[PDB]
RNA sequence: GCCCCUAAGCGUGUGCUAAGUGGAAAAGGAUGUGCAGUCGCGAAGACAACCAGGAGGUUGGCUUAGAAGCAGCCACCCUU
RNA sequence: ACCUCGAUGUCGGCUCGUCGCAUCCUGGGGCUGGAGCAGGUCCCAAGGGUUGGGCUGUUCGCCCAUUAAAGCGGCACGCG
């Protein structure tokens, strides 16, 4: 029903989580601690989670790899995306780094080609406006 | 739906068809695109799966001994090429098919001639 | 708004209509143009309205030419009077259009927007017209 | 509903037809349905 | 036919009361209006009298002097700083041998020139012909055009049956016919728009109306606060059709800025009836922004003009006076003492440069605080499952303090009475 | 022509009779009858099928071919499975009550409203807030379903009324 | 108006050949 | 470059005049006249359909081969009298042209490309004159307007001609002008 | 002019019209219909139909309480 | 300027009508910026109805008290 992103470092963020998924009837109190215990080794890196709830609100949390935007921008050090994607340069990235991010994301991707996922991440970067080569 | 691309698709099919020592043709009607990921991860040691358009596969079937599968070119084509021999890949292809139930093996080809589903499954289980 | 700055005679016979245009029948200044299929007396008011229509449709560029000019004088007698006492004073200015003669010319990169502007203009006009272009 | 001698499919959903000898328009939005007369 | 054409101008004015400053300002604004109409000002004559000249608005010797002046300058029109009778018009015409136009006729022709669409054409035509009827004899002797003729009236031997004489055709007969029909539509459009104005009133959305002097930045304030561009400003030396658009206060609460036509000293009442279309906006308005040019050295004249017109309008419907915010625009044009000469008399006015927004922050704060919010101050705590209610608070509500706790979202906000009743259960003071 | 050419299968538990121009079809549910347009010919295939053909390829024949074909198809489907159209009612205080061969709606009117099931159709009720109408003829089933629909005028503002299960009716808003 | 229109239209006929007296 | 002369048939017109010519146009034969240095001209009937087909395929200066009474005759159409209301080809002028004969011909000038975003193109002369042997006449020429900056003038002398082709027309003639795009206010000013 | 009023043809052959058009009318609207001529895709499966594929990269970035694919803005790349 | 000058007697009010619908009310619908009430607009509809007074010669016009409503036009600006 709901899929958001959260960083293992903390829990129960007000705007991102407060009115986001608690609105749909999710046991945030237990879910946040379960997610933290499951993925605390990642420290403060944001990680995507998708919640599957049953009739009785019994919940299961599925984890995916950290966002490709963060993986592309942190290397240069910028912690945010392009305000006007493709219009303002924000960082520089290498083709090897793009392919490594693609291989990491292949779990997130629905894809089965590593080079094609590399193309995926190259698009994901240059559309924001990041030099890729 | 392209015409000039007919020859390109036929050539791309035929090159890998001859490169593969043996090939098996199935219908994959039922599996979400994701399940192909697990299928390829399981068969990556000895075989590779790929989809194709029967409209051109039938035309290309006259190049080699897959002509015996003329009656079998129905449903959504799924070629599971095997690098070498047929058992090495069949032993896993048959088990994955029996598990997921989204694949039905209908034809095969080896030694320049077609072999029946019974032959393919016997090689798989042997 | 177009008005001849001077005219040798200010009270002329009615421009005759019969015949087909022997000149000005080929678009020459722009990509598309408006051709006329029947006679009329296009006046400066209608010409100005059609021009405003085209310019307001395009809104940012292109170029428009008016291959016709209203210069023939036409006079109406004073209101509520009888027959006699000479011709009236010149009130409205018309151009004697004939079938074939091209009226407006337009050059704009976008073919469909150009056609739309030309359609708006032909609607504002009082005559049956059609869009044509340079090619045979 | 509108009744004008000019009927226009004023949006992508609008559909023109000829019913009982009279043209008209239908749309998922009743604001647009109109007849020719 | 029957139009107006100040070809070139030679102003004439009579100083009856007040001061030479008042007389010169009046004649100068008259010249400004004439220039706007297009005539070129050649010279401006002023005659000082204790009371007007009910003969021809000036002395006979002065009229002869003006005839000589006009012949010498080759002028074509004489514009008089006043509203005069047909007899005075005819006297001046026979003294000067040229077309003679007045302030009222000039303003009416300016309106005819400006008006583009809407009911404005009908309003202008009715005002012009209602002003022409009293001067039907004056303008009717200063015909102009006409194509000459001879009488134009000869039926025939009557016998036992008088001429049809059911003349339903006359100068204004149509104007009369027309306006009689078109008043109904004037009211109907008002009412159909009011159908939604009532819903605007249902919400906190208040009505704010700009009351300003003609060509007094009246559209600059709109383009500064609302931001929306206004075609030809929809506000200038003479606009007819008022406009309006939805802006926001200092706090954020929505409202409508209503740009309206400016005013002139003693605007002809024939046009105050067309102004009614924008001057019911003053009664509808929750707030009034009284704008005045900052470069003026005698602001009080225009201030009193606007005040008296608005008083005349309000007296009709006995509506309580709305809040009034005095605004001085184009402030940079004057000196410090130039601003002081206005500030000392009227210190509460806010001086804002619409060209750059200097002080616009204080202007927004003042107007937002003057337009008191029609909300309710409510503190509440709602569980996390009511994220939709928190979203509705964000959308329609007025958040003052939003925080979160395990129990729910502690929100202190100003909210409408319906929603306050809806979520009264979780109120801290339940 | 297209659709009109496709022959109509006749399931095993079916009976057909192509008598003259008229067609009669019987089965477990009941009997039904139909007629055909003169410029369209009908015949019985040797393999349990109904064949419909035309002697020309004109406008009327082309239009009528698919018509007649689907008419026969619906006839044969009715004589075996008939049709059943669902319904449902929204609005607090709204109810439906079965009175045997007739049905009652309480729709907020001053007087509760009675609708009588005509010959060859039955009203079944699963609850006060939902029901169904069943018969052997699609035309009659749909006509009665629409007549039930017409009872309460559409209420976009709140949506209360009788509508089919799958209908997703428009929904505007009122100020207060 | 109808009177005049019909009076004229009587002119287009097989035995008149497009010309009738008085228009 | 070269082109194959297009084969056409042509029957000598039995009788002439307005009536004969318009009856021929009525029944589908466009009348035309073949003249040139080859003595007194002759008058021909050409099939309008295929004639128009070849004309639209190969421009207005295509090279023809008339099977007049079977006798082959190379020719070049010089001009077409075309009605201005219904674009019906009412007359054709054909010029007997022998192999390798140098002729003066009128050739269109196409424009291809686009200027800077704040710019507009304005072609000014469709036809330019050219001298070339009968069989080497291009159907059209092209002028590049890619990446052009600000005010730009392209004249007949600034285009790239084919080989075996000479520019009869004056080289300074302006054929394309690229100018800054008009504004809306400039549009309104136009025609004032 | 030739079905009866009303003298002579409900004449012969080939097609068009559904409007009693015939047996009044404009700008303009439109998917009525016959013919002719074009250009795109098309058994290598054209359009339709049923969809098992149509999922995911991923909040594509900024705006975001918030726009997670479809409150908005920028690119708008990508397999399987 | 076509009939009427060896005569076609004119405005308003009265009596008596009759016809058109381009509908003021009553009746049936569509859309609504149609919560309800009450509105706005358009379509169909001519069966019946459509007040009395003050000023005005008055047509017309303004006002008072009602009313579901106080419709608009043709008939020698119906009818001496
Ligand atoms: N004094 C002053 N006036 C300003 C300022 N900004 C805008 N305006 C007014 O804005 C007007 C802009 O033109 P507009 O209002 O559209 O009408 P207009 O110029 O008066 N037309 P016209 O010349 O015919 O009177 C200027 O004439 C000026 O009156 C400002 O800073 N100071």
């Amino acid at each position: 029903l709901i899929k958001l992103q959260i960083q293992a470092g903390q829990a129960n963020p007000a705007p991102p989580v407060g009115p986001a998924l608690g609105q749909h009837g999710v046991n945030i109190m237990e879910f946040c601690k379960a997610y933290n215990a499951a993925t605390e080794s990642q420290r403060g890196n944001v990680i995507p989670v998708e919640i599957t709830v049953y009739e009785d609100r019994s919940f299961t949390f599925a984890l995916k790899t950290p966002p490709a935007a963060k993986l592309l921008l942190k290397a240069a050090g910028v912690q945010k995306g392009s305000g006007e994607p493709h219009k303002t340069k924000v960082a520089k990235v290498t083709w090897d780094q793009v392919r490594e991010i693609a291989e990491t994301k292949k779990a997130d991707l629905n894809a089965n080609d590593i080079d094609a996922a590399a193309k995926i991440i190259a698009g994901t970067a240059r559309s924001m406006g990041i030099t890729v080569e | 739906m392209a015409k000039a691309d007919k020859a390109t698709a036929v050539a791309d099919i035929a090159e890998q068809f001859k490169a593969s020592t043996a090939t098996v043709v199935t219908e994959y009607r039922g599996l979400t695109v994701a399940n192909l990921a697990e299928l390829r991860r399981a068969l990556g040691d000895s075989a590779t799966y790929t989809v194709a358009k029967n409209t051109l596969v039938k035309r290309a079937a006259s190049e080699a001994g897959i002509e015996g599968l003329d009656e079998l070119f129905a449903g959504p084509t799924a070629i599971a090429f095997v690098k070498g021999e047929a058992v090495d890949a069949a032993k896993a292809i048959k088990k994955f098919a029996k598990d997921n139930k989204a694949l039905v093996i209908k034809g095969g080809y080896m030694d320049g001639k077609a072999l029946s589903v019974a032959d393919v499954e016997k090689i798989a289980d042997l | 708004m177009l008005i001849p700055r001077k005219v040798k005679h200010r009270k002329q016979h009615h421009p005759e209509q019969r015949g087909i245009a022997s000149g000005g029948t080929s678009v020459s200044f722009g990509d598309y143009g408006i051709q006329a299929l029947e006679h009329a007396y296009i006046t400066n008011r209608q010409i100005e309205s059609a021009r405003i229509a085209i310019n307001r449709h395009i809104k940012r560029g292109g170029k428009v030419w008016i291959n016709i000019f209203p210069d023939r004088p036409l006079t109406k007698k004073p209101a509520e009077t009888r027959m006699g006492s000479g011709k009236g004073s010149p009130e409205w200015w018309v151009a004697n259009v004939k079938p074939g003669r091209v009226l407006f010319e337009l050059s704009y990169p976008d073919e469909k927007t150009a056609r739309d502007a030309l359609t708006r203009a032909i609607h504002k006009l009082p005559i049956k017209a059609r869009i044509v272009t340079r090619e045979e | 509903m509108k009744v004008n001698p000019s009927v226009k499919p004023i949006c992508d959903k609008c559909r023109v037809i000829r019913r009982h000898g009279r043209v008209m328009v239908i749309c998922s939005d009743p604001r647009h349905k109109q007849r020719q007369g | 036919y029957r139009q107006l054409r100040l070809e070139r101008v030679v102003l004439v004015g009579v100083w009856t009361e007040g001061s030479a400053a008042d007389a010169e300002a009046s004649l100068a604004e008259l010249a400004a209006l004439a220039e706007t109409a297009g005539s070129e000002v050649l010279e401006g004559l002023i005659q000082r009298r204790d009371k007007p000249d009910p003969s021809t608005y000036i002395g006979s010797g002065k009229a002869a002097e003006l005839r000589e002046v006009v012949l010498a300058t080759g002028a074509d029109t004489v514009i008089c700083d006043g509203e005069l009778s047909p007899a005075q018009l005819n006297a001046l015409e026979k003294a000067v041998k040229v077309k003679v136009i007045d302030r009222t006729a000039l303003i009416l022709d300016i309106f005819a020139q400006h008006a583009t669409s809407r009911e404005g054409k009908a309003q202008v035509s009715l005002a012009q012909m209602e002003y022409m009827l009293p001067r039907l004899r004056g303008w009717g002797e200063s015909m102009s055009r006409q194509a000459g003729g001879r009488a134009g009236g000869a039926g025939g031997g009557v016998g036992t049956r008088g001429p049809g004489e059911t003349k339903i055709e006359t100068d204004r007969r149509r104007i009369r016919e027309r306006m009689a029909k078109l008043r109904r539509e004037i009211r109907d459009m008002k009412k159909i728009r009011d159908t939604q104005r009532g819903s605007r009133r249902r919400s906190e959305i208040p009505s704010v109306a700009i009351v300003g002097y003609t060509n007094a930045g009246k559209s600059s304030l709109l383009n500064a606060l609302t931001g929306a561009g206004v075609l030809v400003e929809n506000a200038l030396f003479a606009t007819l059709e008022p406009t309006t658009r939805r802006g926001e206060f200092e706090d954020g609460r929505p409202f409508v800025l209503t740009d309206t036509v400016g005013f002139v000293r003693h605007l002809p009442t024939q046009l105050v009836e067309a102004f009614r279309s924008t001057l019911e906006e003053v009664v509808d308005a929750d707030l009034l922004i009284h704008v005045v040019d900052g470069s003026d050295v005698n602001p009080l004249a225009q201030i009193n003009a606007v005040r008296t017109v608005i008083n005349e309008v309000v007296a009709e419907y006995d509506i309580a006076p709305p809040p009034e915010l005095l605004v001085v625009n184009k402030i940079d044009a004057a000196t410090g003492v130039g601003l002081a000469q206005l500030r000392r008399a009227l210190p509460d006015a806010v001086f804002v440069s619409a060209r750059t927004g200097d002080g616009l922050d204080k202007l927004r704060s003042r107007m937002g605080e003057l337009v008191e919010s029609t909300d309710a101050t409510v503190d509440v705590t709602i569980p996390y499952d009511r994220g939709d209610l928190v979203a509705r608070v964000h959308t329609d509500g007025h958040v003052d303090a939003t925080e979160h706790t395990d129990a729910g979202t502690r929100i202190k906000a100003r909210v409408p009475a319906p929603l306050a009743a809806t979520l009264r259960e979780y109120a801290t003071f339940a | 022509s297209r659709i009109g050419k496709q022959p109509v299968p006749v399931p095993s538990g079916v009976d057909v009779t192509i008598n003259g121009q008229n067609l009669s079809v019987k089965g477990p549910k009941g009997t039904l009858t139909l007629d055909v347009a003169e410029p369209i010919s009908v015949s019985r295939a040797e393999d349990g099928a109904i064949v419909v053909t035309r002697p020309d390829d004109e406008r009327r024949s082309r239009s009528l071919h698919g018509l007649s074909r689907t008419l026969i198809a619906n006839l044969v489907t009715g004589v075996t499975e008939g049709y059943t159209q669902k319904m449902e009612i929204f609005g607090v205080g709204y109810r439906v009550q079965l009175k045997g061969q007739n049905l009652e709606f309480a729709l907020g009117y001053s007087h509760p409203v009675l609708i009588e099931a005509p010959e060859g159709i039955t009203f079944a009720v699963e609850s006060p807030t939902k029901f169904s109408v069943s018969g052997i003829d699609k035309q009659k089933v749909g006509q009665i379903s629409a007549v039930i629909r017409r009872l309460r005028r559409p209420d976009p503002y709140k949506g209360k009324g009788v509508r089919y299960e799958g209908e997703q009716i428009r929904r505007k808003v009122g100020k207060t | 108006a109808k009177r005049g229109r019909k009076k004229r239209d009587r002119k287009h006929s097989k035995a008149n050949h497009g010309k009738r007296p008085n228009a | 470059t070269a082109n194959i002369p297009n084969k056409l048939t042509a029957n000598v017109r039995t009788r002439t005049g307005k009536g004969a010519s318009r009856q021929a146009r009525r029944d589908g034969k466009v009348p035309a006249v073949l003249y040139g240095h080859g003595t007194d001209p002759q008058h021909l009937e050409l099939n309008a359909r295929d004639f128009a087909a070849v004309l639209r395929s190969h421009g207005t200066n295509a090279i023809l081969t008339l099977d007049i009474e079977g006798t082959e005759q190379l020719a070049l159409t010089k001009a077409l009298d075309v009605h201005p209301i219904r674009r019906n080809i009412q007359h054709a002028d054909l010029l007997v042209v022998q192999r390798g004969e140098k002729v003066t011909v009128e050739v269109t000038v196409l424009v291809e490309g686009d200027a800077t975003p704040g710019t507009l193109v304005t072609q000014d002369a469709n036809t330019i004159e050219i001298e070339a042997e009968a069989l080497s006449i291009p159907e059209q020429l092209t002028v590049s307007v890619e990446g052009v900056e600000a005010g730009t003038q392209i004249t007949a002398g600034q285009i790239s001609l084919p080989e075996g082709v000479n520019l009869i027309s004056d080289p300074e003639l302006l054929v394309v002008n690229v100018v800054e795009a008009p504004s809306a206010e400039a549009l309104e000013e136009e025609g004032a």
